[PDB]
């Protein structure tokens, strides 16, 4: 798996690949690993598929649970802490191969500076959390290829559309070097999923636009 | 016999002294209107995607039940799926819960609850409204529910001035008028289950938008 | 002690008398349940197991608690042993034990009255069994019909006159609706009707609602 | 204290007095149970263990609870030790302890009156034993017959002058049915069973249907 | 039932009415608490969290237990989620639930009256919030002032006359003391004064003692 | 074991072999591994026989238990989740040799398009679940042979009967390469079992139609 | 141990050997391993002697316990389930050497066709149960030899007597090849035990009949 | 240890040696291993001395406990079951070296025929129990040597006296081949103990009769 997240002027993008494996065998081609967790928050998870799926589902209900109980959503720091506590609670099972590693992207409506409300938070198997300040981050078995790809391409991020194209290209580079990350499938018509978050909230990116960016990247490579 | 009569009396009298709440079905789903002078303490609430909650009576008690229904709905939606949570089963568990409270709690709850469900997005289904009283009695209502205070004037006023598939503005003025026989932005808590919303139908109508809806 | 239990008895009897009425009768195809019920979603009749049905009168949350307890018991018994080991008799037996305990020990007695009905298994010939369990745990085995809730005696005597064994479904539905009207207009909008259909292969319980019920009421 | 126990004793005595009657008596082939019962599914007489039988009068759910507890006690005893270590005296002793605790501690006393009967094992010569346990835990050893439920003195006296040791099953049955007639009787209104001392292990067996009719006619 | 809760409300009414009086007012700098306290070490007004303050009237040990319990709730909530997720509305809600449980379930209801107040965070412009919670869990949020303990209605109407929104600090203090004497001379030895100062960077609660407090009363 | 499931226009088919083994030894020849779990749902389980049969029986009870308690059946997604949670709760015993791997086929009465209302869900030993979108799936020791066979045969699936034929031929290929999967037994007259689910509900396929299709596949391969 | 069971027209037969061992040492010559569990059921158990005896004794008590509590015996399927649950509950001890492997024979009084109402159910150590449909089964260290013998002999089974003869011959072949299964002992006059169940219930087979059949087999093979 | 038991017309005899060891070292010369556990039963135990002694003492208490509670002694089968459950409950400790292996002899006053009312019951470490029907048994490290000796001598048993003589000789042969079984100590005058049970109950055999038999056995072996 590779999940990428990067900040653009006034927002954030998160994109993830579509592959699941069972050892060497490919066991899934259309896995959706990027979740809209609430109106202003998306999470992408890598690891054991069962644990990752369960994590995204339960995290979303926990955030909405608090909102309905108290009448207001959690502060962004509170959302971070609850996701970290969930990973920390899974540590013993994670050491036995039931590992979930999440990546958190969001837009803080209560941010001090409304121009810089984008948020990227990465986590570790121990529940550690770090608010990323260099503009991008990744998680999964291709996260190093994706982060090194983004280190070179991030200067091109000037708006939401160029940030999306960079995120998709970083996923393309990760799939290029990591057989556990799936690249665009032009035969079946399957492409990474993406979520974009700005002041108007988080929305799913249409598949047609991702397919367009993927085809352009493929043509520029060949 | 005397114990249950005194418990029923304490609950009935406590609800009779509370402010009134109305819920009614309109063209856009379900509309909740309650007399509430507070700005932060609420009597109307979301329970799940298409399920809403309204209560009259003692605050700390129906708030306990509000949180209890939220815990129930989120637990059931997670243990199964979101679509398996219904307004009927929420009202069912409220009837079981209030029955137990009425017979076994140190003091019965002075509460009257309404559970309402609208259709999910894209589906055509008549709204459902349930009234659950302090003793766990449960009633299925087709058009509107009235709770708290003196209910007869409000109910009769609604009975003759209720229009099926009425607009949000018309339903809102019918509700405020029915409550008057018992009122501005500062003294009303208003919220709707909007059957046009994609997932979470509950939305509060507050301040300037509420004023525009009244005038 | 003696008038405390009699006060509990009267509280429960009053609660059962203030609720609407229910009828369960044996017809040619199994057992017919007909209850006066204006609600669209809140039910007084229910499936318990493959060939076992449930009907109740009284306070909803209380007979719904017992309905859920019966399903729990039945499913647990069929899983721990085999489906065929679940019988209407033992469901009535445990209902009698449970109501007896509730009537003596709970803060308030249950204002409920239960009917448990069982029809033969598919392809087997065996007369339907009907059981009545009252608020105190008393249990009665009836051969033809059971009336519960509200003013029961006029409905019971109307069935006492007009009931005939092995009547058709439409004949039984007419007799039941008529006997109910004797105890207190009743149409599809105010009726809850279901059958234990001994011709079903496994699950005999099926409801009769809307167009089908209207067609059988004419 | 003394009025509390007088009220509880009175509630139980009245509940038993308002109940149908049961008798058990020794005869040449073992022990015979007959009871006034119109039900075709509910039972007041039951096997407890190999040579031990049970009969009760009063409220059904309560003596069915005690019937089940006695079966639980016997099966556990015979498994922890051996089958021959279970005896009717033990079960009567357990019922006496159980009913006494119920009478002093439960919210309502049990309105039950129990008989436990034991016959000899196969090939052994031993007098039948009959135990009566009342609602308060009192226990009595009886050598000829036991009567329980309702108006006992007419039935008891009818048996007194009419009881014959080593009577035939037919004779003893007619004697018992006639003694029951003195109080509050055909196949449809009777539950009858025997602890047959000639069965190799499970002495308990019910007598119903055409066989019961044949024994009732002559 | 009615008699129990009647006497409990009566007991709590008398205990609160006998105790001394406390007032909380919203002013231009945040929220000000003024209470009559002749003790030097026993405090009725207290910090709860960053921007949330606490004031009580009644029996000391009881509202001290409630003060500590609110500190446990707020500290636990801020650690489990984040500091900025702790609100005065939340703590007032918890106090209503807690006092409701105490009023109905404990051996003696608490003779206390609670005020929870919150002011804006540093650099923000949000209207202050005041909450009043009575001995039975009744809760109401006020816009301007809250009175507790002793004879409240004279003080409440006095403030209703002499309250000015967004008034000065020393103005509101003298307004509060003037309303407090309406129910003859109140100096530093008779007063406990604190504020939730919306201008402090995080911990808004700060006490006003001795020299400073006396300077504010000239 | 091999269980197969595939979508056809209007419904779904699930079929499974009849063999059990203890090591190399054949211990059963007529095992029934495909269960009608409710009126629109079929479950086929592979793994330890004892655990597999217990999973199927408990799962069918659980779904009916909810239906009777709540008056409505579970949504298909609710049925998925209960099956997944059952597998997850068995993970520890599964690591000790008590493994159960189910496969789920169903007809969603609340789906959008009735001709795409067929559903197929595969699972893993950790309680993972994945709704299949490519039309077919398999589980068991012969599942890779079956899936690779259905990959080449799926195009001929136009209705329920042709879908049944493909399912039987996949099982035939599975048994051709996997000794733990049983092929058709022409001497004893024992054939795979199958369930078809459409808008009218789930029904067992008569042994005769499966026997005819198996003989057709057999003589087609023998020449 | 070898215990066999086979169906014949209108009934079922179960027979078992008499040997117990402690390693290579013979520790028992008179063991009775086939129990009449109730009027229509017989159970035969292989494995650790202490556990096998306890299983048979507890199972019979459980079946009769239900019949007395409920007034009706369990259905045959319910009897299968209770035995499977007993074996499943012993799995941990079985992994520690306290193994009980039962074989169940019965006559279902509620089956439609009484000619085929006989039932044979085999079990495994995990509590798996399989209703046999080929007419015979065996359990124990000699069960392979007995099943292969019965495979060649089952065509001779036309009634109870020939079913009993085949059962005894299978036990003879098992003891012929498995030293942990006892053959007929002519010096001591000890022979396998047997139960036969039909519509009239289960009965122990008199030792004299089994002696006759055993001597005939021995005479034939000499 | 060796403990033997054998049936004779109208009763049973049980006899045990007197030795305890701690490895190769002799730690006891007058140990009493055969306990009269009630009026009609005797228990001889081999294994760990502490566990064997506690077993015999607790078992006798349990039987008398039942008799006083219920007013009647347990049936012989009930006595067997309680002993077997006691041994079964010690299985974990026995696997850690705290092993007790009893042998039970008794006279069943409720038996059908009084001539063969004698009972010999052997047990194993899992709590298995087996009523013996061939006339004799033994338990302990010398039990094989004792049983093989009794196999040849049992035909000489016609009454209680010859039964005791055969039991004493069996113990002699056991000590002859098993260094953990003590033989007769003519220097210290210490001999095996024995209990005889018939219709009149269980009684200890006087050591002087045991001594006479042992000396006669020693004389015959000497020439
Ligand atoms: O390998 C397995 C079996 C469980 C297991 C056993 C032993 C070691 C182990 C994991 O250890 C592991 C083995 C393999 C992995 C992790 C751990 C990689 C991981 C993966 O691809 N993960 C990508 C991914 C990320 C987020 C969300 C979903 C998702 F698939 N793969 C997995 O867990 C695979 C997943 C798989 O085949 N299936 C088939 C049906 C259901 C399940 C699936 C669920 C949901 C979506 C897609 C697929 N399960
Ligand atoms: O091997 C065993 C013994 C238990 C065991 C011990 C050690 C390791 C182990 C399993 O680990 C294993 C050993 C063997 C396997 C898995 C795990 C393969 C698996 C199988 O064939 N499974 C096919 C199958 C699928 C679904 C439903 C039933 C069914 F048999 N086989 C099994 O578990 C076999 C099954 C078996 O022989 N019997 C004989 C009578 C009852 C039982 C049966 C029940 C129900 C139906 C058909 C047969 N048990
Ligand atoms: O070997 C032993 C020692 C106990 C043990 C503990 C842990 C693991 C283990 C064995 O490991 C084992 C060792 C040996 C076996 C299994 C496991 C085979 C098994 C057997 O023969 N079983 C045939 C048999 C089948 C059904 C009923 C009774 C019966 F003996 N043998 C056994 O358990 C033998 C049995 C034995 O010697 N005795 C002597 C007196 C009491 C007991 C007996 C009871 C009842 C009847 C006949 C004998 N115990
Ligand atoms: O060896 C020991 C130490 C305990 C031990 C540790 C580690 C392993 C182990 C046993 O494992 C063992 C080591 C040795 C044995 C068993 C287990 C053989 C066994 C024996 O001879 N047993 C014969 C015997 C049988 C029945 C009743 C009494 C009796 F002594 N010996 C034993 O347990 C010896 C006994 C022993 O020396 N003493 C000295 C004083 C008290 C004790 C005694 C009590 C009662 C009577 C006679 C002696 N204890």
């Amino acid at each position: 798996t590779t999940i990428v997240a990067l900040k653009y002027p006034g927002g954030v993008v998160m994109a993830g690949d579509r592959r699941s494996t069972q050892g060497n065998m490919i066991s899934g081609r259309d896995v959706r690993k990027v979740y809209i967790t609430d109106d202003y928050t998306a999470t992408g998870i890598a690891g054991t598929a069962a644990v990752a799926v369960e994590f995204a589902r339960l995290y979303a209900v926990e955030l909405e649970h608090y909102e309905k109980l108290e009448g207001v959503p959690l502060t962004f720091a509170g959302k971070i802490n609850r996701l970290a506590i969930m990973v920390r609670g899974n540590l013993a099972a994670a050491m036995q191969g039931l590992l979930a590693l999440p990546l958190l992207a969001g837009y803080d409506i209560h941010a001090s500076d409304p121009q810089s409300a984008g948020r990227i938070v990465s986590f570790d198997a121990a529940g550690g959390w770090n608010i990323e300040e260099e503009g991008y981050q990744a998680v999964g078995s291709g996260s190093l290829f994706a982060k090194s790809s983004m280190k070179k391409l991030y200067s091109q991020v000037t708006d939401g559309d160029s940030g999306l194209r960079v995120a998709v290209e970083a996923l393309y580079d990760a799939a290029d070097d990591d057989s556990a990350t799936g690249g665009p499938d032009l035969v079946r018509g399957i492409f990474p999923t993406a979520v974009i978050i700005d002041a108007d909230g988080a929305v799913d990116v249409p598949e047609s636009r991702i397919a367009e960016l993927a085809r352009a990247i493929i043509e520029s490579r060949s | 016999e005397q114990a249950m009569r005194e418990r029923s009396e304490l609950a009935r009298k406590g609800i009779a002294r509370a402010k009134s709440v109305v819920a009614l079905a309109y063209a856009g789903g379900v509309l909740f209107v309650a007399e509430n002078p507070s700005r932060s303490l609420q009597k109307i609430s979301e329970l799940y995607d298409r399920v809403g909650f309204a209560a009259a009576g003692k605050f700390n008690e129906f708030d306990n039940l509000r949180r209890g229904g939220i815990q129930f709905a989120d637990t059931r939606g997670y243990a199964y799926d979101r679509r398996d949570v219904t307004g009927r089963q929420l009202a069912n568990v409220y009837a079981q819960t209030l029955g137990t409270i009425f017979t076994e709690q140190a003091k019965p709850y002075e509460v009257e609850l309404c559970v309402a469900e609208v259709a999910h997005y894209g589906e055509t289904k008549r709204p459902e409204l349930y009234r659950i009283t302090y003793d766990g009695s449960i009633a299925d209502e087709p058009h509107f529910v009235v709770m708290g205070g003196t209910t007869e004037p409000i109910a009769n006023a609604l009975k003759e001035s209720y229009a099926e598939n009425a607009s949000l503005t018309d339903a809102l003025r019918i509700a405020v008028a029915a409550l008057r026989a018992g009122l501005g932005v500062a003294s009303l808590e208003v919220a709707v289950l909007d059957a046009n919303r994609p997932r979470r139908a509950f939305r509060r109508i507050t301040g300037s938008a509420l004023q525009a809806l009244l005038v």
